[PDB]
């Protein structure tokens, strides 16, 4: 359930961070704001839960 | 609870990550992934089982 979704999502939310390259892309940046914004409010609905 | 309190933190890295101009130095690359990786632990022990 909804638990293991975020959790899975937040490791490979972690790992895109850890594998950045030194000069990364404007698009992988836009990639990460996007998961890192996502998963918050994911979290935030299932607080409402 | 936690879970609101970790989605406002994702949300706050989200905002860190869209304001990366080009080539963000990498104390700043090390600095967001170290805060994705500590609430990644949150999320690894709330999400357990």
């Amino acid at each position: 359930g909804e638990l293991e979704a975020l959790a899975k999502k937040t490791k490979a939310l972690t790992w895109k961070f850890k594998a950045l390259s030194k000069e990364p892309s404007a698009q992988e940046l836009e990639a990460l704001t996007q998961e890192c914004e996502a998963l918050g409010k994911k979290l935030k609905a299932l607080a409402q839960g | 609870g936690e879970l609101e309190a970790l989605g406002k933190k994702f949300k706050a890295l989200a905002w860190k990550v869209k304001a990366l101009s080009k080539e963000p130095s990498a104390q700043e690359l090390e600095a967001l992934t170290q805060e994705a990786e500590a609430l990644g632990k949150k999320i690894k022990a709330l999400a357990q089982g």
